[PDB]
């Protein structure tokens, strides 16, 4: 009916330029077909193809394509598709339109065999272009049609092809066939090995992303894993900032890798001559142009320093020293990604300076995240015990608006490592050893703060009581009545 | 070919002043003074140029790269006494910094020196007159075949290194240039141009400058025990470049630790300088670039303009001060106030000059002059030059195929030759100063060429029979203005000559017994035999076609037991013209 | 060459162009004409608004009272104010390579495109007018936002309903396509795609092409667009100004010697005099203030804010007027004035010169340290404690249809001392004040547009001399102001041919040569020689490298041409060693006999056969000696 209609006004206008592109627009603008009707419509379409212009017929296989997203074609379209490509070889225009036609029914609905994908594959590959007619749109045709898991011969040869754009094309077919799967071959290995150097923007974007998932796949080269991460390192420095990006992230993602070559990346100090005193890739990927390749380089070290046990130690001042970026982004990532990593952590000369950070203007998130990071750290020497309790003193001073969260790190800071508070107790709550202290104020938040400390240490150590004083007793009670998510239950005789 | 010789900063450092002969035009790159030299020495020669006329004559344009004194100090000397009128290059920033430091050099001259022969402040404006501005990226044509390019460099604001191109010609000049990111300048990025030649510094060949975020927090460490332990902090920098980066780390991390001790920044200079660097934001990096949206951070809330009656006054204290070589030293005037005292500290963050003030304090005696100097002395390093990774870097970025080395000493020049030819395996040299060094070009010269037959020249090399040569064809018209290659056919066409055709009929004669009618028949039948995948037809009259070869059964001869064989060929298909004559020599099948 | 048109907007165009192997779309023009059609998102609900009567289909099937509101006989539609968008569908924008950007002004519609259709293509533009577009867009998401108008009338957009809607809801185009205000994520995404480029910079695409923008003198950072093979050129023009004015001075220079021009963007009001009616401004602005009521003005927060602020500035002294002080209310208004004062390089030559005498371009920074100017984010706030009577307020977006002007408008109306002053010539004012007419206010007219004019654009027609010249179709037929005026249409030889909203053209030209490089060693290989005056020529052999559609030659089937003489033939056989040759003459050829393998020849013009017995040297020696004769092609 409508399409009839429609069919029968454009064949009475006739009217080149005007007609064909007001009864398309019209079409196309107003609705679907929504129905079985969409079969005519198309047969309707290609009688008029016959005609000049070929704008006209683009616009129409245009139009076909929208309507091909309604399921409701299926073997009439293809073989009217395929019979219309088979002699409609005229410019690159229409031919586009034609393979985006394609590429629509066939993923469409079908994803099947039996002259569902392969015919078409085959009809597409046959129809190779000469001049970036289809060539790009043919290689991702090809690339969403997976033949089966038995092709890449041809994309082969495409890659050192004339234009980039077709090179990127053939990338993005190739990461289509990895998705499925396909168990890619080895030699696509060494044929990106000059992909790398192509000498031209959104080539190597991708021909990084090709590098790493080949290599991830497995490691036999001569060393492959090894290898492709050096070129990824050789490659951090690209002179753009885009490429970067997908740099960080690929080498983040991936796991395994030779631990002596890792260690190669930071190697260059005056970080030694500290450690001293008190006793290239990421080097310069750290440090970079703008914020979000420091991100991406945060991310990726985050994430091999958990795969790998080793090598956190080498980072942890490479991480502390890059507090003061200026992009509170990046503090936070910095903050977060400590966090994630301390386990088996030692800081016996960190302390100080990744508490010095502390004091932030209100930097509420600053603060909050240094508070969590400290609840997670780990510590070794009493006087680093010491000092982050002073300190934390000072902030709750300072800044009497998150004891909230003092305390809790507090609390988690004694249960982590109990013993080493012990020495400290007759120090840190006033005991003279033969004078009756005056009862400190019950309520003030920096007794308490200092007495969850000792409550949550003395869980574990048995011998402590002893050491307190009189008042700590009824204290404690009031505490746990109190605070019931801070100070657990304990062996203390007043409250059995 | 290329002829390159510097006037100056050849294997040393100052004056640097380049002057480059390509393709028939003379630029000259970069004109400053150095100190030291009290002499005119000081100043380029300008007998090699021009010897004794007329600049212009000679020369094609000037190039400056920096407002540096080294750089552009002898813009009045050399365009006004010597003369020029040609155009000067030189980026917004430097037109805009440039006159004021060489107004304060000609009067620190007037003070000093007092040279007669010294460039006016009506003669720098006039000289001033005569540039012009270039922006990043933007390709400014000094004539209809010489065009000039900038690109951002990071030395200090404004900095900005050249590509001199002609034809394909190129010639790619850094000056000082900084490729690890400062706290306001982003580092220098280049192209992949692909240059011949590539004139770089040395002044850090043989430094690979350590982490530049650790050096400075170690910086702020010192300067936070400094101001706790309640002595004063005396900070020498000259007016221009580190001054700004120091006052921009110190005020931003003075904001966020809620630091209220004032601190104070020099005058003098700070009039100009805060000014421009709040003018010019567009060169200052992307950290400012974006947080400019909300407030400006050139804009100072925290350092305020220095006062000298406030030397004394107690409480610590922190406060930049000039000149960076204290050979003046209003800086020094503090120093000298407060040497005695222990409590307070003082930062050297850059090279002092050999055997002034500036070395007696670098070297520990107490006695520098006599008067003891008991405040202690810590020499950083905030220097914004290359570093030995970072001219590696460049040069392997750009992909050059020849370099050059100028503004350093001979000996890292040395290294840094000897390292860069092991490395990259490429060509290097080390001009002295006055030294003329020549280097073969590449002229490709370029021609014209029609659409069609290139189309199906790549049609047929998509056909998978490359690695076969196809020989490509034709002919070049030349009219010595547009070279044209075109085919065969379209050069005949075009120069209407005659299509002059060239036929070969050779007379095969066959001695056999077989008839005569079946002779063309065996012909047909043997050549479609032997000659695989040609095009083998028998003609309704008789007669044989193997591609464009004609065979026919002639009339018969006199002699019964010759029978003639007619072989007609063209002079394309002469080959396998003659082919099938030495084949039918043998004879047919019998 | 094909080029399509998909907005037939004479100021906004969206253009497509092919070229080689590449496709390039330039502009992405948001008609923000067609909001008009709606009604304006108050701030706070005014009665007025709240109870306009409903107008009614006559047939009164569809329920369209609801859709539908009149006010002063007229009628409008009722939801959240729409935009008309580019005709997408012609061609699959996906296929699109690049984009370039003219103006702020003609890259206000750039996400739709850019997130939408699933561009993947890169966006070039200069730093300017990315800045103040991000600017501008920031300033129209928050419009529409902050007061969210949920409705959405859908019936009245039937095509059938609206034949029978009256004028002008009967002028709409497109009224399926539009589409609602995007969204800050989708601005982000957009802005962020982009990537930046200064004036003159070449950049080269793929080899493929090379595009350079330069100056136009419209505003702060407008680009007009060259595109370039070796041997083509195609100027897209659009929105120049060769007038005196603070942007970068209009470059002619490059313009000439185009093969195609695409001109679009001329001036709105062709009879307008800038200066003059500067002059109006500031009299009527002067003459209301002194009467003591209250003035407005709407504007961009950008571009000629700036030149009637330098001229408001030089004239308030004038009357003395300092008492009454002047408001500049958006929320865009502070990153505007600060955004305006960094960008020295793009000015003019005398505002660079008053940076390199450390001072701030613009007055208005001055005009701001002295207090009498004062920004702010928005009515309410500090403003309100602030505000002062009589005063001279700059409100935010001049179609009328939203932000603070129809709030200050709809409160100042309803006296007749107070006045608004329309100064962008974007929008017919008729229409836009139409719906709070009836008002007391005084409406004044004074449209500054800057522009270039029908004389300048045959002044500069005549001085490039294009090979072709496209332009809309409103510009070749009179504007339907004056029929009987002819100034008032463009005029070219050849003529312009012309084009409408959603039209495809092919230009009348053909590629003919394209740009190949020898190499060194092969052209010192070749030996050029010479067959005429000046020609020479030389038969070429090689093998061509094809990288990033550059071409070259380098070392690793030409035939004859030219008749061979007889006389010369015998006289080099017999000079070489050959005998017994004899000649004979025919009508217009020659017939030789060289008796040793009994060789006949036969020369006639342009015809030369040969026919010896079964020999192969002296075959051959025929051949090497008849070739010779000739010249090789
Ligand atoms: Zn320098
Ligand atoms: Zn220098």
């Amino acid at each position: 009916p409508s399409k009839s209609a429609a069919l029968h006004i454009d064949l009475c206008k006739a009217t080149s330029p005007a007609d064909a592109l007001q009864y398309l627009l019209q079409f196309a603008r107003k609705p679907v077909e929504a129905e079985s009707v969409e079969g005519v419509v198309r047969i309707l379409l290609e009688h008029y193809y016959k005609e000049n212009d070929p704008s006209v017929r683009l616009k129409i296989a245009s139009l076909l394509g929208l309507l091909s997203k309604t399921a409701g074609f299926s073997p009439d379209c293809i073989m009217d598709d395929a019979i219309n490509i088979l002699q409609n070889e005229k410019s690159h225009q229409v031919l586009a339109q034609l393979l985006d036609t394609l590429l629509a029914i066939g993923t469409k609905l079908p994803e099947n065999q039996a002259i569902q994908m392969r015919l078409v594959d085959v009809a597409c590959k046959h129809l190779t272009d000469t001049s970036h007619g289809v060539r790009n749109k043919c290689l991702q045709l090809l690339g969403n049609l997976g033949s089966l898991e038995k092709v890449q011969k041809i994309i082969g040869d495409y890659f050192s092809d004339q234009d980039p754009r077709v090179r990127t094309a053939a990338i993005k077919a190739m990461l289509q066939l990895h998705e499925r799967g396909l168990k890619l071959h080895q030699t696509i290995y060494n044929q990106a090995c000059k992909l790398l150097s192509d000498d031209y923007e959104q080539v190597r974007s991708a021909a990084v992303q090709l590098i790493w998932v080949v290599s991830q796949l497995y490691p036999e080269s001569i060393r492959l894993v090894d290898d492709a991460f050096g070129k990824i390192c050789h490659m951090v420095s690209d002179g753009s900032w885009v490429v970067r990006v997908q740099a960080a992230k690929l080498l983040g993602s991936m796991e395994q890798v030779s631990s002596h070559f890792l260690e190669q990346t930071l190697d260059k100090t005056a970080h030694e001559r500290a450690k001293e005193l008190y006793s290239g890739a990421f080097v310069h990927g750290l440090e970079d142009e703008m914020y979000e390749v420091r991100i991406a380089a945060v991310e990726a070290l985050c994430m091999l320093a958990q795969s790998s046990p080793s090598f956190a130690e080498k980072c942890l001042d490479f991480l502390v020293d890059m507090f003061n970026d200026e992009i509170e982004e990046v503090r936070l990532q910095s903050i977060h990604t400590m966090r994630k990593i301390s386990n088996n952590i030692t800081l016996r000369e960190d302390q100080l300076d990744t508490v010095l950070a502390v004091l932030e203007d209100s930097s509420r998130d600053i603060r909050e995240a240094l508070h969590e990071l400290l609840c997670c750290t780990n510590v070794s020497t009493k006087e680093g015990i010491h000092l982050a309790l002073v300190e934390l003193l000072k902030n709750l001073t300072k800044y009497p608006t998150d004891r909230d969260s003092i305390w809790k790190c507090l609390k988690f800071l004694g249960s982590r490592h109990p013993t080493l508070v012990l020495p400290l107790v007759p120090e840190l709550l006033s005991t003279h050893p033969f004078f009756d202290t005056a009862e400190p104020d019950m309520d003030d938040p920096a007794y308490i703060a200092v007495l969850v400390l000792i409550f949550n240490a003395a869980k574990t150590c048995p011998t402590m009581p002893a050491l307190f004083s009189d008042h700590t007793f009824r204290h404690y009670a009031y505490l746990r009545d109190s605070l019931s998510h801070l100070v657990p239950a304990l062996r203390l005789p007043g409250r059995k | 070919e290329i002829r390159v010789t510097p006037l100056g900063a050849g294997q040393d450092v100052g004056r640097s002043c380049i002057l480059v002969s390509i393709a028939g035009k003379n630029v000259m790159l970069d004109c400053g003074m150095h100190m030291g030299f009290n002499d005119d020495r000081r100043f380029p020669d300008f007998s090699y140029i021009t010897q004794n006329g007329r600049l212009t004559d000679f020369l094609d344009c000037v190039i400056i790269s920096h407002f540096h004194l080294d750089h552009c100090g002898a813009l009045p000397y050399f365009s006004e006494m010597v003369g020029y009128d040609g155009p000067i290059y030189m980026t917004h920033p430097t037109q805009a910094i440039c006159p004021i430091l060489l107004e304060d050099y000609r009067k620190i001259a007037v003070d000093k020196k007092g040279e007669a022969n010294f460039f006016t402040s009506q003669m720098i404006k006039d000289c001033m007159k005569k540039v012009v501005a270039v922006h990043l990226h933007q390709t400014v044509q000094v004539d209809d075949e010489l065009e000039i390019k900038a690109y951002y460099a990071g030395h200090v604001l404004g900095a900005a290194m050249f590509q001199i191109k002609v034809g394909s010609e190129s010639v790619v000049y850094t000056g000082d240039y900084n490729m690890t990111p400062d706290r306001h300048l982003g580092a220098a990025w280049i192209d992949k141009c692909r240059p011949n030649l590539l004139i770089t510094e040395s002044t850090y060949a043989t430094t690979i400058r350590d982490s530049k975020r650790c050096r400075e927090r170690d910086f702020l460490k010192k300067v936070h025990e400094t101001v706790e332990r309640g002595g004063k902090v005396l900070i020498p920098v000259f007016a221009l470049g580190r001054a700004q980066e120091l006052c921009i780390l110190l005020e931003t991390f003075w904001e966020r630790m809620n630091l209220k001790v004032p601190i104070y920044f020099s005058t003098g200079l700070t009039e100009k300088a805060n000014h421009y660097y709040k003018l010019f934001i567009p060169w200052t990096n992307q950290k400012i670039r974006k947080t400019f949206v909300q407030r400006n951070m050139f804009e100072f809330k925290h350092i305020k303009a220095f006062d000298r009656a406030f030397a004394d006054n107690p409480g610590p204290m922190v406060v930049f001060a000039t000149p960076g070589m204290l050979h003046a030293g209003q800086s020094l005037q503090i120093f000298r106030k407060w040497a005695g005292n222990e409590k307070n500290m003082v930062i050297m963050p850059g090279y002092c000059v050999q055997g002034t003030v500036g070395h007696k304090i670098l070297s520990g005696q107490r006695k520098l002059e006599v008067l003891e100097v008991k405040m202690q002395v810590e020499y950083m390093s905030f220097s914004a030059h290359a570093d030995a990774k970072g001219i590696m870097q460049l040069v392997g970025q750009a992909e050059p195929e020849s370099v050059l080395l100028v503004h350093g000493e001979a000996k890292k020049m040395e290294f840094l030759k000897q390292k860069i030819e092991q490395e990259l395996r490429v060509n290097c040299y080390m001009p002295a100063n006055g030294e003329t060094v020549t280097l073969p070009t590449s002229p490709s010269i370029p021609v014209g060429i029609s659409l069609g037959l290139l189309k199906r020249e790549m049609a047929q090399g998509l056909l998978p029979e490359a690695k076969k040569p196809r020989l490509l064809h034709g002919t070049l018209i030349m009219k010595d203005s547009n070279f044209r290659l075109v085919s065969s056919e379209q050069a005949l066409k075009e120069l209407g000559l005659a299509e002059h055709q060239l036929r070969f009929t050779c007379r095969v004669h066959l001695h056999d017994t077989r008839k005569e009618q079946e002779t063309a028949l065996r012909v047909y039948s043997h050549l479609k035999s032997v000659l695989k995948d040609h095009c083998v037809q028998h003609l309704p009259d008789g007669s044989v076609t193997v591609e464009s070869v004609l065979l026919q059964a002639a009339a018969p001869s006199e002699d019964p037991g010759t029978k003639v064989l007619l072989v007609s060929w063209t002079y394309q298909d002469e080959e396998l013209g003659s082919f099938l004559t030495s084949l039918l020599k043998k004879g047919l099948p019998q | 060459m094909k080029l399509y048109c998909l907005s037939g907007h004479p100021t906004l165009p969206c253009n497509v162009l092919k070229f080689k192997s590449t496709t390039i779309m330039l502009d992405c023009g948001l008609d923000m004409t067609s909001t008009l059609n709606f009604l304006p998102l108050p701030l706070v609900q005014s009665p007025r608004l709240s109870n306009l009567p409903g107008w009614s289909l006559k047939d009164g099937n569809a329920f369209l009272d609801k859709e539908l509101k009149e006010c002063s006989g007229h009628v409008f539609v009722d939801s959240v104010p729409e935009f008309c968008l580019p005709e997408t569908e012609l061609i699959d924008l996906s296929t699109v390579d690049v984009i370039l950007i003219s103006n702020y002004h003609c890259m206000m519609a750039l996400p739709y495109i850019t997130e939408h259709t699933g561009f993947t293509g890169t966006v070039y533009a200069t730093e300017p007018t990315v800045q103040i577009g991000r600017l501008l867009m920031e300033e129209l998401v928050n419009f529409i936002e902050r007061v969210p108008k949920a409705q959405s009338a859908s019936l009245w957009k039937n095509k059938d309903i609206q034949r029978l809607l009256p004028s002008p809801l009967k002028d709409a185009v497109e009224v399926s396509t539009w589409r609602r205000c995007y969204t800050m994520q989708e601005v982000n995404s957009a802005l962020s795609k982009i990537q930046l480029v200064g004036y003159s910079q070449k950049i080269e695409l793929f080899g493929a092409v090379q595009v350079t923008p330069l100056s136009s003198g419209y505003a702060l950072g407008s680009s007009n667009w060259i595109i370039q093979s070796h041997y083509e050129k195609v100027s897209y023009v659009s929105g120049s100004s060769l007038l005196t004015t603070h942007p970068q001075p209009m470059d002619q220079a490059s313009l000439k010697n185009s093969d195609v021009l695409v001109l679009t963007g001329l001036t709105q009001i062709p009879t307008a005099n800038p200066d003059g009616m500067v002059g109006e401004f500031c009299s009527n602005l002067a003459l209301t203030v002194r009467n003591g009521g209250n003035v407005l003005v709407p504007c961009y927060p950008s571009g000629v804010i700036y030149d009637l602020l330098e001229c408001l500035y030089q004239y308030i002294d004038s009357a003395g007027l300092s008492s009454v002080p002047l408001y500049f209310i958006s929320p865009v208004a502070n990153s505007s004035l600060e955004f305006s004062q960094i960008f020295a390089e793009w000015l003019c030559h005398n505002k660079q010169s008053k940076v390199y005498l450390p001072e701030p371009p613009f007055p208005h920074a001055e005009l701001i340290q002295t207090n009498k100017l004062k920004h702010y984010p928005s009515i309410h706030g500090d403003f309100s404690n602030d505000f002062r009577q009589p005063c001279v307020v700059f409100t935010g977006h001049p179609s009328l249809r939203f932000g603070d002007v129809v709030h200050f408008m709809e409160l100042w109306g309803k006296s007749s001392l107070n006045t608004v002053i329309f100064t962008e010539p974007d929008f017919s004012y008729l229409e836009a004040l139409a719906p709070y007419q009836p008002l007391a206010m005084k409406c004044i007219y004074c449209p500054i547009d800057t522009r270039l004019n029908f004389i300048q654009v045959s002044k500069l027609l005549k001085e490039v001399q294009p090979l072709h010249v496209v332009c809309p179709e409103q510009y070749t037929q009179p504007p339907p102001a004056q029929s009987h005026r002819m100034d008032l249409m463009i005029d070219c030889q050849p003529p312009a041919m012309s084009y409408r909203r959603a039209e495809v053209l092919a230009l009348p030209f053909k590629r003919r040569y394209e740009k190949i490089e020898i190499m060194p060693e092969l052209a010192d290989s070749l030996v050029p020689m010479e067959i005429k005056p000046g020609i020479s020529l030389a038969t070429v052999s090689a093998v061509l490298h094809t990288k990033d559609n550059k071409h070259l030659l380098q070392p690793p089937k030409p035939l004859l041409s030219g008749s061979i003489p007889v006389e010369q033939f015998v006289q080099t056989l017999e000079k070489h060693g050959f005998s017994d040759i004899k000649v004979e003459d025919t009508a217009k050829g020659h017939i030789v006999l060289l008796q040793e393998a009994e060789t006949l020849i036969q020369i006639e013009e342009d015809s030369t056969h040969i026919i010896c017995d079964n020999d192969e040297m002296l075959r051959v020696r025929l051949r090497d000696l008849v070739l010779k004769f000739l010249q090789k092609f």
